[PDB]
DNA sequence: TTTTTATGTACTCGTAGTGTCTGC
DNA sequence: GCAGACACTACGAGTACATA
């Protein structure tokens, strides 16, 4: 069942699912993607998934594959307005040779400073809507301007239920077993992979990345003793920096997580709550909420986040 | 040379102009250039020392000034105050507020960020271009590949993406001439 | 390999279609645009003895230009390529085949729905007229029993109603009326006599210019109507 | 008596109105447009509305069609100054042999980077105004410089009167019923159609897009009505959690009620007003209202609502 | 008596004044323009005004008509430095066949990107100043470089004294009556014309445009008067409720003014100012301004208005 | 209505005065510079049979050059200018008559104050000397009883006192003294024999070059002097 | 003893000094220019002043007239690299038989785009310093490359000492009296000329221009004095309202600056900055920035500006 | 002492590349 | 005649500006 590119050297790029069925998705989400892939043509879609690694890019490419569409994958940061006027317009305005609908998958179109490309896309997506649809994948949909949201059918990856969580769990077990069989890795104990994929759920990209990082030894023994910040989904590095009261490291680190402020601030609040005394919890709520109030008027997000880091370092009693 | 043993000892410019050798004239005129005067660091330092200054004839950039001052927490409450509300203010008023507000201090140093590399930023940019992933995911991929041990194979695969105009994206300083050989043969 | 003047000019033309090209073993080379709106192929006299992928065909041809034509091109011991000509021996990197975008399969053009011919002077006149009149789209259609290329400026004429150029290609002698709209940016052909084969079926279709040197298959625009 | 474009498969693009009568506009707006088409000469117009889908591009194309104008539709973001000096001037300086007026519809001409181009138009529209009008559709009027707003009849979409909102909703319901009859969608009950029309109003397009999305099989089922209506229900659990002062329950209940803050805060104010001491009620309006007045600039609405819950627990007394 | 341009259908372009007497200008400006036409030689002039429609282009062309100048009207944005080096210099150096004075009307010459042509002009206006003068129309005088403002008579339009603003309004009302009579527009009430002049002043162009807009059927009546000046409601119930500090009544009345928030809040501040001690007027000025500042941000306006009402009642004093 | 080689050369020359020409029916074409510094007319052989205004005359003449000299120019049913060829038809747009700055009537030149004559060889060598010695100004004046064109370089000699060229035109039998300054950038005449009429009255002045087919009125410089 | 160009008609061009003794230079500058003329040879000079109309071009032409130099006047913006290689080298290399010194006056040569053209000139002087001398008049001295300033004698205009200011104001009043008695203009009040000189100092060209503008009727009476001394457009009314906490005056004036918000805010901040305590400086800039950031969000811009006035008048403590 | 954001747009200048006309 | 000279065009460097 599994799909392997046999060329890529990264497991999370080599074992990327090629079909909506192969994707590990909630039952409702998989059903609403099948209702689109079974309808023939694809309209404009915006795949929104606040939690990283749920698979918006994989789902978009699978949607293009199921319909048998002439996909043109474009990263959001590589979709500058001069690219939209050039190769993208040339692509959309022309019909494919073998009658396949053209779809442009703009990946992470929200995480970018280029909101001036979305303004062009506003009417680009109406000029060539009979020939080329657009699938825009976004982390937080506040980044996608309102007119594009009106143009595009917005599909938000819902939170899985309990039954869906268990089904995802078992599907993840089977998929990792097949990946390890195909990659020449022997599994020591199945509980190891079960604990791994429970720890990194629903961030399957993080799980595959951890497995691929471990794959040097060819055997899975520890699994849970993970390092190197465990992908960008984890935020433990910020907590370690704040514990040390290292203001310079916080200043140098703020630009890393300023690209997605909306998710980072919530994850930061959730993680700090469990690690601090209640009084400093109530203090951090006021501080973080005050910084969150003024994000919209903040000219630079990096300086805003750096100030939030400074306030947290200088006004919290750790536990 | 100079068959005539008397001469009048024309300098470089006289020989270049009197001969109408516009290549030599261009070379002699290029000997002035003098790209200098470091306009920025005499504003920030002035802000750090409350020294009187005027920028009416100068060029003021709010982003660079704010980023430079943000390195020092003592001045940052002022910077944040201009980070929310200074967008509409003029450059003159922005500088005036930063002058009046930022407290004096003997603060100097280097900007806090990743300290270049030109051996790691190129790898990140190349992985991001090849795998069509963002910079953060490119760092993730490179960190995975270094630990996994497959990085040299990947570099041998995508060393072709390195080209004449690609290196200029990595950096602006004149060091990319070495970079062309850095990944000349990863093998 | 030896790359003659004609093959070098053909490769320079192919470099406009795609930045690079995988030269496969044989006397046949082909390439397609990155987005897939056009494809090109050729049967060159020169014989290629080894597969090689060039990420920068423009740079490769620039290197070959200053060096003599009879230069021998081969692959180096370390995976790159080398061009040797007497006094010069210049090394050029060979990128991974999966890095550069090539069709990976020569597209078999189906039997044409309508076959006509466009002369070299007629094609050149169409190109210069397109430059002069700011024509950006053409439309090969049937008018009064002949097959005509009507050039419209799509910018000022969204629906392509105001004809700005009209070139008769020859008698039709058929029974199906079509209007194949070709973007003029997709026409990357070099000057020459071309046999124009227009194929269509449902919502799929293409236009193949078959020349004496190279064949260019271009894609029709979105709103191309026909009844094939 | 409907407009169908068989080329397109997007439902909001296939059924785009082609005449001003077929458009769904407020009484005064439609009267203005009918008057303009009856005079036979379109002036300079700016159709602007912050909320997309209100019918600006439709009205511009319909004004060009009704007047039988020579229309040049240009993406605004492509209308740079070298475009105004080139194609626009060539168009505006072409002979009107058959008496057709020339109308240059510059769609989505609110991009900031085009200000300079707009500053070129403010004299263009005075030299070619004898026979070449300009219709500028924009989302935010602040992106169109003041000298252009002076030259053009500025018409604001998406702001109808109370007596006209209901009429436009009724017209939308009739049009959606006709669309469903044409598309082969068999509506179970028109109540779901009314829910779709009300939910996405004034965005008439997001309405048709949702009509297509909630019609996968070919019928609008009753469960669609419960899906679109949403609004959850009574928030008594949140009020009890605030009284119990349990932070974790507050943040567990925050995300579900964060989707619709613009009602959740109204419900909270209407309900918990009687559930706390009158003296502290001002504090609530000193808190809750202030918390609301920052909603549009708060990055993480989940964290904003958790912050609201934090202050409500901290600074309120229970009777 | 009026100047009517037959080739123009736009009302504000059709009735463009041709002589200085026909222009609606301040008392001092009209004398300094009639003096210029009396001397017969136009000096370098810069007609500038931040508000469009004040009459800068009209006066610029009417001056060259009044002195019978050899006007070369030039779009400012098309006056790049290669144009100044070419056609403009050929114009200024030469002498006209008929002996008329040469004038270059560089209309709308305030673009920043043209600062490299203005810098070329500051000697052009001195080598050819005995032959050809320059009339620069601008919107912001800061776009005209200071050396250029020194060489010209800088005349600021649209800032008349109080005793002169009323004469402008009377003249514009008379001219609007003449325009209505020429256009076959029946006026039933002159108060609507007076209010139409008042609303758009000094933008006389927008005044004529709104005269056209509010005359779809060619009749100005009481309904048009209510439309131009709004005045949808009156403020007595809100004031009386604030007297009684009726929280429930204020909450109920808040959604009523959710439509015309700006007009309601302005009228409320105006009514409140006349009935409060000066000590508190400052306080509720701050309160009302703070509430109005975030109106475009707050999701629930009803809640915003309730917040404003309770703030007013808490910081309240009837004097 | 064919355009011969001579008419096309004449219209190409006119395109250097005004970017576009409003040419009306008949055998007469006249143009005026946008800034009104140089007017020109010509009685041409090819009869024009339809009023049309061309917003871009240089582009129109280029398009005409693309097709053969046998191309038949007419007014299309659309309203544009239809140039018909053996196999190609080109529809050059017709401009709005008010967007092309053209004379309403041919300006009637007054009775000339001073009449002389400049031969084709003299005009050609004056233009060539202007290219060589870099003179951008001429002054037609009286010297020792003969009318002379003095070529000055205005850039280095602002006061027009260092004569860089001097061409004697013919005898002057009148009793008036004059110095009519003409910018050489305003001498857009095609090579030929020109009867040079010069008229001045106070601040008014012009210089007409009557050719065998085309007449060119040129505006004198502001610092011209005379006693007429 | 005044210099009149009967050919010119602009007043500020008609009376242009033809010699150094006629100028209104400071004592030191006039003495050094007189010394330069007496020496007989002009060195390379750069006459620069940001304030236009100080006398730079006048002094350059006056020097080249006093020493009888073979002046070649160049528009500085036309002194591109081909001009340096072409006409400039031809001029410098030609033979001066009359013994007149060759001087190249490059007027207004402060354009940045001519950076390369300046380098060649700097090389040019190294090869043709004996043949020709170079006078560069400029406004922005930073536009002239540093090596040119190193080679040339830089003379700064328009910064005279207090004694020099008094003496040159007296000289300019005398010269304006001579101009008026030469133009057939009767001077009724002698203080009007002093007011004209004081207001427009150190711009003498603007002084003559204002003298021509206000002498429309040929009489300069106390009405002209009121017009000159009383600057319409200033914020003196707003400033005095702010210092007095005049609620009514600020309320009345708020709609007067409604249209021109940004410029008025900038001018207001610039004016107040110098008249308040440093702490008041921080506070005022904070309020101004915060209000200006919400300019596009608040509904009532007039009430917005009233709020701005209230805050500024309240939180300010004048020195 | 004290490094240099990213994107989009517009203008100017200098030069190298290309195409066309041509004079002793 | 055709190498040489002139004119048009595209590109890079540099500057300036707005916005986030
Ligand atoms: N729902 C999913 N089902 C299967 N694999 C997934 C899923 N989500 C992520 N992955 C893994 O993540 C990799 C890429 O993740 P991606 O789709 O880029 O997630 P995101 O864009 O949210 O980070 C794929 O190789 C795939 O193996
Ligand atoms: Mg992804
Ligand atoms: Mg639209
Ligand atoms: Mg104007
Ligand atoms: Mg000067």
């Amino acid at each position: 069942m599994i799909t392997v590119n046999e060329k890529e050297h990264i497991l999370e790029q080599k074992y990327r699912p090629s079909t909506i069925d192969e994707c590990i998705l909630p039952a409702f989400d998989k059903e609403t993607f099948k209702s689109i892939t079974s309808k023939g043509k694809i309209p404009h879609i915006i795949l929104h998934s606040p939690s990283p690694g749920t698979g918006k890019t994989t789902v978009a490419k699978a949607l293009c594959h199921d319909v048998n569409a002439d996909m043109m994958f474009v990263n959001g940061s590589d979709c500058k307005i001069d690219f939209v006027r050039g190769p993208l317009t040339n692509f959309a305005s022309a019909a494919s040779f073998d009658g396949r609908q053209k779809v442009i998958v703009i990946d992470e179109f929200d995480r970018s400073g280029l909101a001036e490309s979305q303004r062009h896309l506003r009417s680009f997506m109406e000029a060539y809507s009979s020939n080329c649809s657009i699938i825009i994948t976004a982390n937080n949909i506040d980044g996608i301007i309102k007119p594009l949201q009106s143009r595009c059918r917005v599909i938000t990856f819902g939170q899985p239920t309990d039954e869906d969580k268990i089904e995802m769990m078992k599907q993840m077990i089977r998929r990792l077993t097949e990946i390890c069989k195909h990659e020449g890795i022997a599994i020591a104990d199945m509980k190891v992979v079960a604990a791994l994929v429970k720890k990194n759920f629903p961030d399957f990209r993080k799980t595959i990345g951890e497995l691929d990082s471990y794959s040097s030894k060819g055997v899975l023994d520890a699994g849970i003793l993970s390092l190197v910040t465990n992908d960008r989904g984890a935020i433990d590095d910020v907590l370690e920096s704040l514990k040390n009261k290292d203001v310079k490291q916080l200043r140098a680190l703020a630009p890393k997580y300023a690209a997605d402020y909306s998710w980072f601030v919530g994850k930061l609040a959730e993680e700090i709550y469990s690690r601090v005394t209640p009084q400093s919890i109530i203090r951090m709520y006021e501080i973080v909420g005050e910084n969150n109030q003024y994000h919209g008027i903040a000219a630079n997000t990096e300086l805003h986040l750096a100030y939030l880091f400074i306030q947290l370092a200088c006004e919290m009693q750790w536990k | 040379m100079s068959l005539f043993k008397d001469d009048i000892q024309l300098n470089e410019h006289q020989v270049a102009w009197y001969s109408k050798d516009w290549t030599a004239v261009q070379s002699a005129a290029d000997s002035f250039k003098e790209k200098a005067e470091n306009e920025f660091f005499e504003i920030i330092g002035a802000i750090n020392n409350k020294t009187k200054c005027s920028i009416a004839q100068k060029d003021y950039s709010k982003f660079m000034v704010e980023n430079a001052l943000s390195q020092f927490p003592e001045c940052m409450p002022a910077v944040y105050a201009m980070n929310l509300i200074g967008s509409g203010l003029s450059d003159e008023a922005h500088f005036n507020y930063l002058m009046a507000a930022v407290p004096r201090g003997k603060r100097y140093g280097k900007w806090a960020k990743l300290v270049e590399d030109s051996t790691e930023v190129l790898i990140i940019k190349l992985l991001a271009k090849r795998y069509q992933v963002n910079t953060n995911d490119a760092i993730n991929y490179k960190s995975i590949l270094t630990k996994n041990g497959k990085l040299p194979l990947v570099l041998k695969e995508l060393k072709g993406l390195v080209t004449d105009d690609f290196l200029k994206e990595v950096t602006k300083n004149v060091k990319e001439q070495k970079q062309l050989k850095k990944l000349a043969l990863e093998w | 390999m030896k790359l003659s003047k004609d093959t070098t000019a053909l490769l320079k033309n192919f470099a406009t279609i795609n930045s690079g090209i995988m030269l496969k073993s044989g006397q046949f080379i082909m390439t397609r645009a990155v987005n897939g709106t056009t494809y090109a192929e050729a049967n060159i006299s020169d014989v290629i003895d080894f597969d090689v992928a060039i990420y920068d065909l423009n740079g490769f041809l620039g290197i070959l230009s200053l060096v003599n034509d009879d230069a021998e091109i081969s692959q180096s011991e370390d995976g790159n390529i080398k061009i040797a000509d007497a006094r010069s021996t210049i090394f050029w990197p060979a990128a991974d085949p999966s890095t550069v975008v090539a069709p990976n399969k020569p597209i078999p053009f189906p039997v044409a729905s309508a076959v006509t011919e466009i002369k070299a002077e007629d094609l050149q006149q169409l190109l210069r007229v397109s430059r002069g009149l700011q024509i950006d789209t053409i439309a090969i259609t049937v008018k009064e029993g002949k097959i005509v290329i009507n050039g419209f400026n799509k910018v000022e004429d969204s629906a392509l109603t105001r004809v700005k150029y009209s070139l008769t290609l020859g008698d039709y002698d058929g029974e199906n009326t079509f209007n194949f709209i070709i973007n003029m940016a997709n026409m990357k052909m070099q000057p020459g006599n071309y046999k124009l084969l227009l194929w269509a079926k449902g919502k799929q279709g293409a236009a193949k210019f078959e020349g004496e040197h190279a064949n260019y298959v271009v894609a029709l625009e979105a709103d191309s109507t026909h009844d094939f």
